[PDB]
């Protein structure tokens, strides 16, 4: 009986794995750049800042 | 800010500019509008009526040929008409009836003459409660 | 009542307004400013393509 | 591992923990009074 | 016909809640009636008397049920 | 031993497995199963900030998160089919909520005294209804108490239970004629749909009684 | 049956988290935003 | 004899629910108040006396019917 | 004989849900409120008062049901 | 007593919908909140304390009856 | 005795039409929510969790009757 | 036994109407959907996925409705 | 089992005015239709497609439900 | 087996009030077209036919309530 | 034996309120025929016909409940 609710989620989890995970490594790796281009930029700045 | 920029504006002389002021009414299509320190942003055109100014100080009325009234979202609002008018001197019946008769006169007349007198009609009849 | 649809646009709309609460005006303190307000002698002629013309109409 | 910090559960959240001892009593109560069901 | 006033009584109990259909309705004339008069301050004595005519002539109705159940309680 | 305090032990191991191991080595620039905390943190930060609104409002912010992560992890466990009820035994939840009532009466008591009981009289109102107004709110003061918990536990009593007899509904849809396996897949797509509103069932109710009682402790901290 | 059982772990659970979490997780995230911030500003 | 009187509590039941014509109706009049002073706030005192008189007359017949239901009970 | 205890349990049961009229009426006595309050933010101390008026005694109507079902019950 | 608890049982059965009104009653109240703050942006913390307080009040309208349910049960 | 069980199953009956509450006032919410988005695109966020969040407050009032029913099922 | 499975015929012929707020509900929901294109040109490429989900999860509990009138007819 | 067929046959009765809601939902559809259409002559068949859309699996529950009635016959 | 007729008798009466809403709704849309005809007079009758479409297959829901209430009728 | 005709005539009891909303709707219809004609006096020759064409073969199907009334009373 509940191998058929196991088999809904073994469904479901290849549609987390189809469809979410790429949405979701997007979203990580646009915020993970930002925070990257951000903090070098802070970094780069305050160089810029000793050589002035 | 708590109270309100009024700005009333008429095209021969603004009579307030950027006072500090507590409430409004004036008459929208919608039906009569108070407005209040804060608000939504909204425009309302305005049917000649009457707007109420109620300050620190009393309120004071005025009759007014319609226009715009407009709110701009830091709850500064402006209104934006043609005529002013005093507490009561500058409407009398005697000007009143007399022509409004003939206006409705006019009213039966050919279609543009006779839309201008039905127009004039109603601004009559709605001085009829400046009359009260 | 359908002076949208049959008479006056807006602007024209209140602006009898004006000339009707300038003509209930107080015969005491009808000024002759307000009366400046209401002296239409502005004359309006139609140009064609081929630059004709028809008369001066006093609007 | 992870850096202990000492953070204020004690002098903040004394309450919450009196409520579950009230609790944890009334349901001795309880389940003294109603497990002969 | 030992049941016959068991009915009766308990059609007057069905009988009873047809008021609700007074009991919204004519709130909402008084609802229209505040959207009158905030509406259009003017309007007050050409409708409060029009208002209240559009009481009576629609909670009657629902007044004809409740005297139904008084039919079905003793008639 | 009990499978339920089993299921706490996952619990537990499974926040030491949302922070420990998804650190890698205490970096800055916060991995991607840190951001899943992050936005929590976040997402939990902008909630009670503007909720409760106090000049101490963070002293609270630490329950508030507790109180939300054992509601959020003990609702993505019991969805795995193969499992046991966590959070629709009714009797543990309502019980929390009494305790997390009691605790909030007890702190509103020890900060206002007698003025704590001010709450019942919230705005203006004429003479002859003061006291009735008061009434159902104390009718309320308990209602607040009782419905929290009553809530979310028996979401999760209609919940897996659900998933348990419709799974027993396509058990008694398989076993008569062979033609029941001709277009009986739309019946595998709704107990999908299902499990769909059990992740909201899970995550949103977590959300809902973490909303539910920051604006419980804005009124218990702060008399109105 | 077992209302003693389930009440009493998930006490002792919900104490083990409360501290838990105010000892460690919170504030282990919040190094993070000072760290960062601590950067940024110089 | 025996089974009138339990006719009769449930007849007291069934004439019960006369009240959701209070519980929506004068409620919704109140609905009306408050837009109707919201935007308009110089309107509140006209309104108010005339507002709560469409309260009453309304609400009464709500209370009608479990007056019927006290009867239906007594 | 022990029908006329148990017409009582459901003439309680449907001897309740009057409060479905405050179930509707009260909701919108707020929603008015927010729909009026949203559109002028500073009407908020004018009609805080008279929101709180017309939402209780709609809702101590509702209030009237169960306790009518509650002695229906009792 | 065969009939008794029979009784009470769809007694609680009738005694469910009081929720009924309610269902619809919070999700008004928000339904002017969709309006209220989609309206005018800068009232989200203001008209928010007061919606959810009439949420609640608007449970202690469906919530009872289903209590109602409850011990009925009992 | 006969009779108890197949009483469970029409208490199972009438006590499921209760979730109309759910299937009336989800829907408004939503409803609401496409007219937080037409008139204001760009405060769509601040509406995105605040309808939903109501939609679980409805919902699980909603989800009360049914369970009730299944309980009063077994 | 004779009379069990016909009151669980006539229960799960109540328990059927409680998708009524299926019938309204996602309607009156794709009601605001043509109001919001309406008023709103440029939106649908926002609102209609948003929409869906406020059809989905709006007419599944009505399906919840109907599983009762499955199962009550037959389990 | 002279009694289950009768009881099959009210069944389908009363598992039939469920098409109450769907009625009442593909009518507002189309008001919202023509209150759409009327405020927007310009765009009308980009639109009427998912109003279509809406209506058939709208109605499609009503369908659900006197397929249900049929069944209940059956 | 005198009761199964009578029974087909009294559920083809419980399959008759699901015309409801169609004998609302049916008039509606067209109370949609005079709000919309009466803003914009110039498209009339170019959406008269979604008007009389929605007429039809909103009405066909009642024209099947009482076709189930004459198929279990006779 | 006797069951059938009063059995029948309780069938002519609960064929009785499906007019009722149609008793609404034809109702709200001249509503917004106010809604139009008090707006736009200039459509009225325009709605007039139509709308109460939109009356009848509404109501008409109301009226269908009613002979149904008759035609199980018969």
């Amino acid at each position: 009986d509940e191998s058929i609710l196991l088999l809904t989620f073994l469904g479901f989890t290849g549609l987390v794995a189809k469809y979410l995970a790429p949405a979701y490594k997007d979203f990580a790796d646009a915020r993970m750049k930002k925070v990257s281009d951000v903090l070098n930029a802070s970094r780069n700045k305050h160089v810029e800042a000793v050589k002035d | 800010s708590s109270g309100l920029k009024l700005q009333f504006a008429l095209p021969h002389e603004t009579l307030y500019s950027g006072s500090e002021v507590t409430q409004v009414n004036l008459p929208a299509k919608s039906g009569r509008i108070g407005v209040l320190a804060n608000h939504v942003p909204t425009v309302e055109q305005l049917l000649p009526g009457v707007v109420e100014v109620m300050e620190g100080s009393n309120s004071k009325k005025f009759f007014i040929s319609g226009g715009f009234a407009t709110v701009q979202p830091d709850s500064q609002l402006c209104v934006t008409a043609i005529e002013a008018f005093p507490l009561e001197s500058f409407s009398q019946e005697n000007i009143k009836n007399l022509l409004a008769e003939a206006k409705k006169n006019v009213s039966s007349s050919d279609a543009r003459e006779a839309a201008e007198a039905a127009i004039q009609v109603e601004v009559l009849e709605n001085l009829q409660s400046v009359l009260k | 009542s359908a002076w949208r649809k049959a008479g006056i646009s807006y602007a024209a709309y209140l602006n009898v307004a004006a000339q009707a609460i300038r003509s209930s005006l107080k015969t005491e303190l009808q000024t002759a400013s307000v009366l400046n307000r209401s002296q239409t002698d502005a004359f309006y002629t139609q140009y064609k393509n081929g630059t004709a013309a028809s008369e001066p109409t006093p609007i | 591992m992870l850096k202990r910090f000492p953070t204020p559960i004690l002098k903040v959240y004394w309450p919450f923990f009196v409520a579950g001892a009230a609790v944890y009593y009334g349901m001795s109560k309880a389940a003294d009074l109603s497990s002969n069901t | 016909m030992q049941l016959v006033l068991a009915a009766k009584y308990i059609g007057a109990g069905i009988s009873t809640i047809g008021l609700l259909g007074a009991g919204i309705g004519i709130a909402i004339v008084f609802a229209a009636l505040i959207n009158g008069v905030s509406r259009n301050p003017s309007i007050k004595d050409t409708v409060f008397p029009m208002a209240i005519l559009g009481f009576a002539l629609s909670e009657a109705t629902g007044l004809f049920c409740l005297m139904v159940s008084f039919l079905l309680l003793f008639g | 031993l009990t499978t339920f305090s089993l299921y706490t032990i996952i619990v537990l191991l499974v926040i030491t497995s949302l922070y420990t191991l998804t650190n890698n080595n205490n970096k800055i620039i916060g991995s991607r199963w840190l951001i899943s905390q992050e936005a929590i943190y976040d997402t939990i930060m902008n909630m009670t900030k503007g909720q409760i609104g106090g000049k101490n409002w963070g002293l609270y912010f630490p329950m508030i998160f507790t109180l939300f992560m054992f509601i959020f992890i003990a609702n993505l466990i019991s969805m795995i089919p193969y499992s046991f009820a966590l959070s629709a035994h009714l009797v543990f939840i309502i019980s929390l909520s009494i305790v997390i009532w009691l605790g909030n009466t007890i702190l509103g008591l020890y900060k206002h005294g007698w003025v704590f009981f001010s709450l019942f009289v919230p705005a203006g109102t004429p003479l002859p209804l003061v006291p009735l107004l008061v009434i159902i709110e104390t009718l309320s003061y308990f209602a607040r108490a009782i419905s929290l918990g009553l809530r979310l536990g028996s979401n999760i009593l209609a919940g897996h239970l659900l998933m348990v007899i419709l799974a027993g509904l396509t058990f008694n849809f398989m076993l008569i004629n062979l033609f029941t396996l001709v277009f009986g897949f739309v019946p595998l797509a709704m107990i999908l749909a299902i499990m769909m509103l059990e992740f909201a069932i899970g995550i949103i109710q977590g959300y809902v009684w973490a909303i539910l009682t920051a604006s419980y402790l804005k009124d218990a901290v702060y008399l109105h | 049956f077992y209302f003693m059982n389930q009440l009493t772990y998930g006490f002792l659970l919900m104490i083990t988290l409360l501290i838990l979490f105010s000892q460690f997780f919170l504030p282990m995230i919040l190094r993070l935003y000072v760290s960062r911030l601590f950067i940024s500003k110089l």
